[PDB]
């Protein structure tokens, strides 16, 4: 559940609030941990 | 790869694995032999001298054969998840023969038909959050959903006619973090896309999207 518009990053990968309220995020593999 | 199994030697002999800075990052697909096809946003805003690729392995970290980048080609009209694919020209040529062959590509303005059949492969986690790195590679058969159905599950202006979405209703097989820019085909082994973005992996009712081929034909042509 998140605001239509908004965006963060999970790791390496960007994710975008989509007009549905949840996250898409890209499907990269993040390395440095 | 998420709900799949084991991918046999000679299944996909266009794949390739993308490293970054020694460590996993996405997938691939040769298309010839200095031409590799992946997502805009393996590539994007980062140094094109961090990446190396492999081909003719179904391990990606050992076999096959691996190269630099000597140029990164992004869509001109990357923006957001939209026209998700980069052209990557390749320091070493790597001729087909043997473990290795160059991908056909998906027709020219072609989509892929809901319902009909496509395999996706790759070394991405086999869960959602997974904290998994296959070695060797991984393939799942899913479904291809109607865009009119993944704008229902994401959104109208978030799936666009450049993108194309495959899973099954009830969730199970999906790609997942890691296949980003590896290949998902017909069963003529045909290139019709590239993995891209979701909600999560394989979740009931949220698709994988795809960046789609036959929607972004030309610009595969104009760079390859």
């Amino acid at each position: 559940e998140c605001t239509p518009g908004q965006t963060k990053k999970q790791d390496c990968n960007t994710c975008t609030c989509t007009p549905t309220g949840i996250w898409g995020c890209t499907r990269k593999a993040c390395r440095t941990t | 790869i998420v709900g799949g199994t084991s991918a046999s030697a000679g299944d996909f002999p266009f794949i390739v694995s993308i490293s970054r800075n020694g460590g996993p990052w996405c997938g691939g697909s040769l298309l010839n032999a200095n031409t590799v096809l992946t997502a805009a946003h393996c590539v994007s805003g980062y140094a094109q001298s961090g990446f190396q690729i492999r081909a003719g392995s179904l391990s990606r970290t050992s076999g096959g054969i691996t190269s630099s980048l000597s140029s990164v080609r992004v869509h001109p009209s990357y923006s957001g998840n939209n026209n998700d694919l980069a052209i990557l020209k390749l320091s070493t040529s790597i001729p087909s023969g043997g473990n290795i062959g160059y991908a056909r590509l998906a027709a020219s303005g072609s989509d892929p038909v809901a319902g009909s059949s496509a395999t996706v492969a790759g070394w991405g986690a086999t869960s959602e959050g997974g904290s998994s790195t296959p070695v060797n590679l991984l393939k799942v058969t899913v479904p291809i959903v109607s865009r009119a159905t993944c704008r229902a599950q994401y959104g109208t202006s978030a799936i666009t006619n450049q993108m194309f979405c495959a899973g099954v209703s009830s969730g199970g097989k999906d790609s997942c973090q890691g296949d980003s820019g590896g290949p998902i085909v017909d069963s003529s082994n045909t290139l019709i896309g590239a993995v891209s973005w979701g909600n999560g992996c394989a979740r009931p009712n949220y698709s994988g999207v795809y960046a789609s081929v036959g929607a972004l034909r030309s610009f595969i042509d104009t760079y390859a």
